[PDB]
């Protein structure tokens, strides 16, 4: 998957 | 500082739709980054992430609840709405809304949470309890307060004159959608033929109160 | 999908003890992991944010460390207000993920439960159903196992139980289980037994009543 904004 | 809070119907029927609302105040959804998510916790189990909505409107849902959840924000009121459709008894839990940060690096954690509003699913009308005896040196007797709804009922023994040895377990929501809980008190034999034991049951939600004594 | 399964999952410690609980992640989550302490009755409270940062207002006794896949949250000195459930959450991947929870209860000497079995009541028995209950009174630790048997057929999927919260005084727990048969089924079996397994008993103890003798 999928990252978050602040990564 | 920041305080959010949860509103909605505490009692919901299988199939319909649960609309919960988070009212916060200490921030606005106009502040950059600021997010507000929904976390839910089944009775006695762990926290489960539901969805999050940010200042500028993206929204990520839970892959497993994606086709059932819808998150929105009305910036004039400072509420966040979460709609979860076709609910079932398994959606019975406590629902929390929380405030997440914004870059000033520590936008890394849900720092403030609403207090929680527990929702319970059950296509079931109010209904008084049936109180049955649970009876027989240490010895146990008690009362089984069966099929009532919704919570809560209250239980004391001997009109309060006996508070030690007691135990008033957490009710369980049965498959029938009704509740059932037991209240046991541990006395020491001897008194068993000389002492008297009566549980006073009161289920305010239906006006049914029951004094029901107990013995061998 | 981002598993993350928090280690030590039910501590058992006293006040003044020093415990270290862990949270493993199946995929690296930078340092986007947070720690919370929840104490029965209410909402989760932030202690550590960004894996190692102490949240403003939180006691200095809480600390956090780790990066990528391993994270820990240590309590230099255990306080009364620390006996609760702790959770870790990563916010590096969507969906944001919580661990299963680790709980630390007050430690006391192992106490085997006092088992009692209560047959259905004659009055309930004519409304069409039979509820037989088993009481495991005041025991420690919390883990206990109850198995119902009717004429020796292990019963599965027709009993329910709930456990009280640790007694603030003797620190024991008490459990309640309810076997619910349909009246007719109750009246066509003999031995109703409740067998309890617990750290405090060498071999399981059973309690039975034979319906009508």
């Amino acid at each position: 998957l999928e990252l978050d904004k602040w990564a | 500082r920041i305080t959010l809070k949860e509103s909605g119907p505490p009692l919901v029927k299988p199939t319909q739709t649960l609309t919960l609302t988070c009212s916060f105040s200490g921030f606005s959804l106009s502040d950059f980054g600021v997010g507000v998510g929904w976390i839910r916790q089944p009775p006695g189990k762990a926290l489960e992430w539901l969805a999050i909505i940010y200042s500028d409107d993206d929204k990520r849902y839970s892959p497993s609840l994606n086709t059932r959840l819808t998150i929105t924000k009305d910036t004039s009121k400072n509420q966040v709405v979460l709609v979860m459709t076709r609910v079932s008894p398994v959606d019975t839990a406590t629902y929390f809304c929380a405030h997440r940060r914004g870059p000033t690096g520590p936008v890394n954690a849900m720092d403030v949470w609403g207090q929680g509003i527990t929702v319970t699913i059950s296509s079931t009308s109010t209904k008084g309890p049936s109180v049955f005896p649970l009876a027989p040196g240490t010895a146990a007797l008690g009362c089984l307060v069966k099929d009532y709804f919704p919570e809560p009922v209250t239980v004391s023994w001997n009109s309060g004159a006996l508070t030690s040895g007691v135990h008033t377990f957490p009710a369980v929501l049965q498959s029938s959608g009704l509740y059932s809980l037991s209240s046991v008190v541990t006395v020491p034999s001897s008194s068993l033929g000389t002492q008297t034991y009566t549980c006073n049951v009161n289920h305010k939600p239906s006006n049914t109160k029951v004094d029901k004594r107990v013995e061998p | 999908a981002l598993q993350l399964t928090q280690s030590p999952s039910s501590l058992s410690a006293s006040v003044g003890d020093r415990i270290t609980i862990t949270c493993r992640a199946s995929q690296g989550v930078t340092s986007a992991l947070a720690w919370y302490r929840q104490k029965p009755g209410s909402p989760p409270q932030l202690l550590i944010y960004d894996a190692s940062s102490l949240e403003s207002g939180v006691p200095s006794r809480f600390s956090g460390s780790g990066s990528g896949t391993e994270f820990t949250l240590t309590i230099s000195t255990l306080r009364p207000e620390d006996f609760a459930t702790y959770y870790c959450q990563q916010l590096h991947f969507y969906p944001h993920t919580f661990g299963g929870g680790t709980r630390v209860d007050v430690r006391r000497t192992v106490a085997a439960p006092s088992v009692f079995i209560f047959p259905p009541s004659d009055e309930q028995l004519k409304s069409g159903t039979a509820s037989v209950v088993c009481l495991l009174n005041n025991f420690y630790p919390r883990e206990a196992k109850v198995q119902w048997k009717v004429d020796n057929a292990l019963q599965s999927g027709n009993s329910q139980e709930s456990v009280t919260e640790q007694d603030s005084k003797d620190s024991t727990y008490s459990l309640s289980s309810t076997l619910t048969l349909s009246k007719a089924d109750y009246e066509k079996h003999k031995v109703y037994e409740c067998e309890v397994t617990h750290q405090g008993l060498s071999s399981p103890v059973t309690k039975s009543f034979n319906r009508g003798e």
